[PDB]
């Protein structure tokens, strides 16, 4: 439907208020059914007509003219549901025309560190709420880990290069708003192992099937055995996956003795009737040589002579009856054997070429989670799986970069601005920052707030790059402490001619040994130029940083001249090779839910900081410093618009502290 | 509720996560004894082997021929004569008795045993088989 097809797209159930709703409307949930059904369509609606044309503001004269009885009767009603999805950026958000030019009475100061796209979304809402916005960004362009290469008509994504589905997702409204060239991913994806010679398909569906069936078994290991906790420490996925490969190495094995052994039951039976009927024959021919003595003894004979002979006869023949029915008994053992004989159970649990193509798919985990499988929470790592939006991945053709670039147009940016300290107080904020070029320059930035929005790897850096004074509570800084952020890179490949299956997206390089699987893996064919992206994943991303360029582009040459051959290979006219972990603006690429934290670690991320009092017995602080990002928000983390939504909600969180709701 | 033909009892997890060097310490015991239960296969297969190889030639040089008698009513002395002495050998085998005869049913064996066994001492000659 329409209306409950806006919810949908809303991330909002079309047919309950929510927590958010609730809060802001308390007399609704708490009051009669029919009010609530009221406001929901109210809200259904607004969001829909927001939808269908995000591009022009959708203001609350313009929703109300739309409304049609009984719905458009209570007018206050009717505002405070507009108020409310305008405030928390469910409507008029990104970039849109505006009605009602923004007014130049500014309210409030805010600052706030990093332009990445968090950053960003957050400055846009509170420039439209009417504060006073500055960003500050050390690096010399926006996007953050939106990064991407131009270099003559070669466009190549470093970072995020993946839309995920569109059903739900806030980059829909983004890309009607953006010039953004999405395009399908079609998932076919072909696998060459380290010969460069294709994996058969026979091989590449039964291991892939294997790979989903150990993922399910470490989920009721999880679920079902509780093994949660090994010798006092969380267990990881990568620690499920070998127990559960263990135990079916171990089933194999189990089978093979058990089968053999139904050969030696058999075997010593058969022995034993052997036995039976070797002794059976000599009985029988002593006796038959007893007979023909007897009856040599020719005629005429007394009585006792002629029982002499048809008493032995009788004797052999029932001697001979009773092995006549061993033997029958023999050519049964030796069936039930040569049957046995040919039903061997399984040998191994997978060959080495099976692991090797089991590790490719281990690989292709460890990229999509940015992290080795030995680091991920068993009992959590997929827990914003129930969130996925629905409908293709799609790639950006023309770079994901004109999403921030969009986004930054009319904000106050000041680019090679390093923060080095962040000081709350009861009375407000000073932002000290450097010019990354001379570091030298110093700026003091005084605001009523501070949004934080620098990576998870940035506030993890021990010593720490940038300072907070007073320092952050123990309860935000372990929560950095436990959470995971991981690492991935790519390698840019820019050719002048085409050789690879233009019709295929994706293709796989199967590594020799576990330890590099993540090395080179995966290669993507994404772009209008003739480029190639390749992925390294999970512990070779760290160990890659560590090795020149050069290297990294002649591995990448020598798989891909293994696969397509060497006379088709020629080399790149343009290469780069990202090293996120080493960027000081970044350290890393995302994070991962990692053994020992949880969902409710993002949660404390995106809590606020409320400085104590300037003068003792002085009434309770406002908050000062909030924080975004892709590691702030529990349900989409790690994604572009997870760290988009992020900033939409501090953006209305502020708004709301310093304008009032 | 594992996914099918995946095994894992809680039994089994405790085992290869008991210790460090659990799992292989399981396995390598799995394949030394899966080495001792065919290295005593080769064994009797080879002492079978053997085994058979004395019974070549069956039974067969040892095989009487069947005859078929034709069941006769009456009892000749030679008969009687034989019947007795069945009976001292075999006992109440109603069965071998007839088959040493040839010409006597079992019913016929066992009217026998009534009708004669007053005059044969039939009673005597029961208790004398069972001696040895
Ligand atoms: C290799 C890679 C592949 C990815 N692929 C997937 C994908 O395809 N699709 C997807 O949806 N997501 C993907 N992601 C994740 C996604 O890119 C991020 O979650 C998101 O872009 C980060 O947004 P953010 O605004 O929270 O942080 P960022 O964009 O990191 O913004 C923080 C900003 O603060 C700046 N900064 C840092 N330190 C300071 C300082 N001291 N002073 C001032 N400014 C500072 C940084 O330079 C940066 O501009 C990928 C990420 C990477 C790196
Ligand atoms: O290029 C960077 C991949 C970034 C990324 C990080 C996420 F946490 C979720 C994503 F959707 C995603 O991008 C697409 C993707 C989805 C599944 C598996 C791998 C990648």
């Amino acid at each position: 439907s329409g209306v409950e097809g806006a919810a949908f797209q809303s991330r909002l159930p079309h047919d309950r208020m929510t927590s958010q709703e609730a809060a802001c409307f308390p007399d609704i949930i708490s009051g009669p059914q029919q009010t609530q059904k009221v406001f929901l369509f109210i809200r259904n609606r607004t969001l829909q007509l927001w939808l269908d044309n995000p591009k022009i503001q959708l203001t609350f004269e313009a929703t109300l003219q739309q409304l049609e009885a009984p719905y458009n009767s209570d007018t206050v009603l009717v505002h405070r549901v507009h108020s409310y999805l305008e405030r928390h950026g469910l409507i008029n958000f990104g970039i849109y025309k505006r009605i009602k030019p923004l007014p130049t009475k500014k309210t409030g100061k805010v600052i706030i560190i990093g332009s990445g796209v968090s950053g960003l979304a957050a400055a846009r809402q509170l420039q439209s709420f009417g504060m006073d916005v500055t960003l500050l960004e050390a690096r010399d362009r926006v996007g953050g880990r939106v990064a991407t290469f131009r270099k003559g008509n070669y466009v190549a994504d470093l970072g995020a290069m993946v839309v995920t589905g569109l059903g739900g997702n806030p980059m829909a409204v983004v890309s009607k708003q953006v010039n953004m060239e999405l395009a399908k991913i079609k998932q076919k994806c072909p696998l060459y192992e380290a010969n460069g010679q294709a994996v058969p398909k026979e091989k590449d569906e039964m291991v892939e099937q294997e790979f989903n069936r150990l993922l399910e078994a470490t989920s009721y290991l999880s679920h079902q055995l509780d093994f949660n906790v090994l010798n006092n420490k969380p267990v990881s996925l990568g620690q499920a996956l070998e127990v559960v490969i263990q135990l079916q190495e171990k089933h194999v094995k189990d089978e093979q003795i058990e089968h053999w052994k139904k050969i030696v039951k058999t075997q010593e039976e058969l022995k034993e009737l052997l036995n039976k009927m070797v002794n059976l024959k000599e009985k029988i021919k002593e006796l038959h040589q007893q007979y023909k003595e007897a009856s040599e003894v020719k005629p005429p004979r007394d009585i006792t002579a002629e029982f002499l002979v048809k008493s032995k006869h009788r004797d052999l023949t029932a001697l001979c009856k009773e092995y006549d029915e061993l033997a029958e008994t023999q050519g049964k053992l030796e069936e039930k054997l040569q049957e046995l004989e040919a039903n061997p159970p399984s040998d191994v649990y997978l060959s080495s070429r099976d692991r090797q193509i089991l590790d490719w798919h281990f690989a292709n985990l460890e990229f999509a989670n940015a992290t080795p499988l030995s680091t991920l929470s068993l009992k959590h790592w997929d827990q914003d799986d129930d969130f996925e939006f629905t409908g293709s991945h799609l790639t950006v053709r023309n770079g994901y970069s004109c999403v921030p670039v969009a986004l930054a147009e009319g904000l106050d940016i000041k680019l090679n601005t390093a923060v080095r300290q962040v000081r709350y107080t009861a009375s407000g904020c000073e932002v000290i920052a450097v010019n990354t070029r001379s570091t030298s320059q110093t700026f003091i930035y005084k605001c009523d707030a501070v949004l934080c929005t620098l990576p998870l790897g940035v506030l993890k850096q021990q010593p720490p790059a940038v300072q907070f004074v007073p320092p952050l509570p123990e309860w935000k800084t372990s929560a950095v402490q436990r959470m995971g952020f991981g690492n991935l890179n790519k390698v840019v490949l820019c050719f002048d001619r085409v050789f690879w299956d233009p019709s295929v997206n994706l293709f796989g390089h199967v590594g020799s040994t576990t330890a590099s699987r993540g090395e080179l893996f995966l290669f993507w064919n994404l772009y209008k130029a003739p480029i190639l992206l390749a992925l390294v994943a999970g512990e070779a991303a760290g160990i890659m940083e560590n090795i020149s360029d050069d290297v990294i582009v002649g591995r990448c040459l020598a798989i891909l001249k293994g696969i397509f051959g060497s006379s088709a290979v020629p080399q790149p006219k343009e290469t780069v090779v990202s090293r996120w972990r080493a960027d000081p603006w970044a350290r890393g690429s995302y994070s991962y839910v990692a053994a020992g934290s949880s969902g409710n670690d993002y949660d404390l991320m995106a809590q606020p900081i409320t400085p104590g009092p300037s003068i003792p017995g002085a009434p309770q602080p406002i908050p000062r410093l909030f924080f975004a990002g892709e590691h702030t928000i529990r349900n989409y983390p790690a994604t572009v618009h997870g760290a988009l939504l992020s900033g939409l909600r501090e953006a209305g969180r502020i708004a709301d502290q310093f304008l009032g709701a | 509720k594992p996914p099918k033909g995946m095994f894992l009892s809680q039994e089994d997890v405790e085992a290869v996560s008991a210790n460090a060097t659990a799992a292989t310490t399981v396995l390598r015991q799995l394949d030394m004894e899966l080495v001792s239960v065919k290295r005593q296969i080769q064994n009797i297969k080879q002492t079978n082997s053997a085994l058979k190889e004395k019974l070549d030639g069956g039974i067969e040089p040892y095989r009487l021929p069947e005859v078929i008698q034709k069941c006769n009513a009456r009892w000749t002395t030679e008969e009687q004569l034989l019947a007795v002495q069945a009976i001292r050998k075999y006992g109440r085998d109603f069965q071998a008795i007839s088959d040493v005869i040839g010409n006597k049913s079992v019913v016929q064996v066992k009217n026998f045993f009534v009708n004669y066994r007053r005059r044969f001492n039939i009673d005597e000659v029961l208790q004398e088989w069972e001696a040895e």
